RNA sequence: GUUUAUUAAAAACACAGCACUGUGCAAACACGAAAGUGGACGUAUACGGUGUGACGCCUGCCCGGUGCCGGAAGGUUAAU
């Protein structure tokens, strides 16, 4: 299953790496995401004149935005309102739409899928580490506030 | 109240009453009661499926809130009713807002007590929460396999299911028939046992209590003929052959748990 | 009424919040007439054989005479509170208010 | 009923051969799944009940390709 | 109570019991080429199967055979 790549994939190369991967990889996951095209003749020469250059720029204006999603979000104080006990005993767990939504109301308008936690419950109020996957390259660390409501 | 009845006719011999003076003697709340028609055991093929089931009084279906979702509102134990459907007991409970709804009667419930679901209900039989929130070791019944599915695990006249390990996203379950099984821990339970623990003490006495209850007779196996099954024939009482189904299949000790979508939850077999 | 004297082990990660729960549990206590007698906490201390797997505690000791109602009430809250590892309730004679030679 | 909608392999008939030679009739059931595909000219998706045969045909192929050709049958998708 | 309508109505069958086992719920099981349905809008004090057949006193010994069940080192081993 010959396929040339779309963007820089770790285990297998960079963009325009016309690579033999198996099908399941190829077919149920690098192609619905459109991370990929698979390698037709009719796509080698689409790709090897066109978008082996125009994706160099298509890939710059991501690039570009990686560094906007961690620069700003460098404030790190993000407040959680959330009903608890004492000594912690939460009441209702922070869920990862709930931190997509404080912060999207200070800085990134950010998305469901867009936050990566260690940790997922939260279970204590207090300060929690929060991560984001804004690309897969850099990483916006943001270490959330929890606050007992 | 296990009450021996006196030896009138022969077929009051042996009849062992359960007696209790909580039942609710009236007509019961009509907006929560829907028809479920009998079916013999018969399926869409009206083919018998399951065997022994037909005839029996006519049974009126209960709705008994299962999911138990009405959450911060408390509750208040109207009166305690007698269920034709399960052998458990099921009370008429009132919110503060006005609806009427059945739960299941804990062992230790009686009328006229507030009760109350949530996350941050208190713990006394009859709350329903998450078993996060629940410490373990305490017994519980009522308890859900998926979160927000509706209690399927011991919910029977005499159970509950300790709480014997959390860790993680997973409690282990101590179930009644003794088996180790892992549950989600978002799954919601009713705190306690429930209500008949005494419905085992009962007996019914004479054959028509089970034609009562909708079971017909059943035939043992080696009084038949050959074509019937395979336990037939003989001249006279002979049985030179294994104990099986009338679909061959091996009865005494062989196992038939097929289903290994769900291994990964069972901690512990039973015993 | 009752005397009473309480004393009662806190995990020591717990220790923090400990006049948060020394203070909501001496108003349930002086809710009800609660004649505190005295109030001590001994910080952090550690074990004489490790229970539950850790060496270090949190002790608060206690003299309180009350009704006996609320103190089963309060009973319950160390049965439940994971913060408090270990309780003692015991039925004191009087109104003892000299402090323990271990406060030093 | 099972139709590899892309190829239109039907379950054939055929025999159960014992080392006796005694001849039972039996069937060939063809490996027909349900398989979701990202139609990107949409899009989308299209689930396809089909056996894995068609899926290197789409492998081959390319999905709008043959989609074109049930289009061109008729069948409905 | 039930049964050989029409040469047999009982000691036959059923029975309440008792015991074994199986069954964690999308249950086991059954009808089903299948979807599905019964199971059950029930959840182990439940359900299925088999045994004996109220109650009373009881229910001894044998796991060699045969099934059953468990253990996997090894030996054996299919398609591959
Ligand atoms: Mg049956
Ligand atoms: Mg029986
Ligand atoms: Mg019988
Ligand atoms: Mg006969
Ligand atoms: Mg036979
Ligand atoms: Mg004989
Ligand atoms: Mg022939
Ligand atoms: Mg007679
Ligand atoms: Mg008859
Ligand atoms: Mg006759
Ligand atoms: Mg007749
Ligand atoms: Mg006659
Ligand atoms: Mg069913
Ligand atoms: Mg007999
Ligand atoms: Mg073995």
């Amino acid at each position: 299953m010959q396929v040339i790549l779309l963007d820089k994939v770790a285990n297998l190369g960079s963009l325009g790496d016309q690579v033999n991967v198996k099908a399941g990889y190829a077919r149920n996951f690098l192609v619905p995401q459109g991370k990929a095209v698979p390698a037709t003749k009719k796509n080698i020469e689409f790709f090897e004149a066109r978008r082996a250059e125009l994706e160099a720029k298509l890939a710059e204006v991501l690039a570009a935005a990686n560094a906007r999603a961690e620069k700003i979000n460098a404030l790190e104080t993000v407040t959680i309102a959330s009903k608890a006990g004492d000594e912690g005993k939460l009441f209702g767990s922070i869920g990862t739409r709930d931190i997509a939504d404080a912060v999207t109301a200070a800085g990134v308008e950010v998305a469901k899928s867009e936050v990566r936690l260690p940790n997922g419950v939260l279970r204590t109020t207090g300060e929690h580490e929060v991560s984001f996957q804004v690309h897969s390259e850099v990483f916006a660390k943001v270490i959330v506030n929890v606050v007992a409501e | 109240a296990v009450v021996k009845c006196k030896p009138t006719s022969p077929g009051r011999r042996h009849v062992v009453k359960v007696v209790n003076p909580e039942l609710h003697k009236g007509k019961p709340f009509a907006p929560l009661l829907e028809k479920n028609s009998k079916s013999g055991g018969r399926n869409n093929n009206g083919r018998i499926t399951t065997r022994h089931i037909g005839g029996g009084h006519k049974q009126a279906y209960r709705i008994v809130d299962f999911k138990r979702n009405k959450d911060g509102i408390p509750a208040v134990v109207e009166r305690l009713e007698y269920d034709p459907n399960r052998s458990a007991n099921i009370a008429l409970v009132l919110y503060k807002d006005g609806e009427r709804r059945y739960i299941l009667a804990p062992k230790g419930l009686k009328a006229g007590d507030q009760i109350q679901s949530g996350v941050d209900a208190a713990i006394k039989p009859g709350n329903t929460l998450p078993m996060r929130n629940i410490p373990v070791g305490s017994t519980v019944h009522n308890v859900e396999m998926k979160p927000g599915k509706g209690g399927q695990l011991a919910r029977s006249a005499g159970t509950y299911v300790q709480i014997v390990a959390r860790d993680g996203a997973y409690v282990t379950l101590r179930l009644r028939s003794g088996e180790m099984r892992k549950v989600e821990a978002d799954c919601r339970a009713t705190l306690g046992e429930v209500g008949n623990a005494e419905h085992m003490l009962r007996v019914l006495g004479k054959a028509g209590a089970a034609r009562w209850r909708g079971v017909r007779p059943t035939v043992r196996g080696t009084a038949m003929n050959p074509v019937d099954h395979p336990h037939g024939g003989g001249e006279g009482r002979n049985f030179g052959k294994h104990p099986v189904t009338p679909w061959g299949v091996q009865t005494k000790g062989k196992k038939t748990r097929s289903n290994k979508r769900t291994d990964k939850f069972i901690v512990r077999r039973r015993s | 009424m009752r005397h009473y004297e309480i004393v009662f082990m806190v995990h020591p990660d717990q220790s923090e919040q400990v006049p948060g729960m020394i203070e909501r549990y001496t108003a349930a206590i002086t809710g009800a007439e609660g004649k505190i007698h005295r109030l001590e906490d001994w910080g952090r201390r550690q074990l004489a054989y490790p229970i539950n797997k850790l060496h270090k505690a949190h002790y608060v000791l206690m003299n309180v005479e009350a009704p006996q109602e609320v103190i089963d009430e309060l009973e319950t809250t160390f049965r439940f509170n994971d913060a408090v590892i270990r309780s003692m309730v015991m039925r004191t004679k009087h109104a003892v208010t000299e402090a323990s030679p271990m406060v030093k | 009923s099972r139709v590899c909608q892309v190829t239109g392999k039907r379950p054939v008939t055929g025999n159960n051969r014992s080392h006796a030679l005694n001849a039972t009739k039996r069937r060939f059931l063809p490996n027909l799944h349900s398989h979701r595909f990202w139609v990107e000219s949409e899009k989308r998706f299209v689930t396809l009940r089909v056996s894995a045969k068609g899926m290197r045909v789409i492998d081959k192929k390319g999905i709008d390709t043959v989609l074109a050709e049930l289009r061109a049958r008729g069948e409905k998708y």
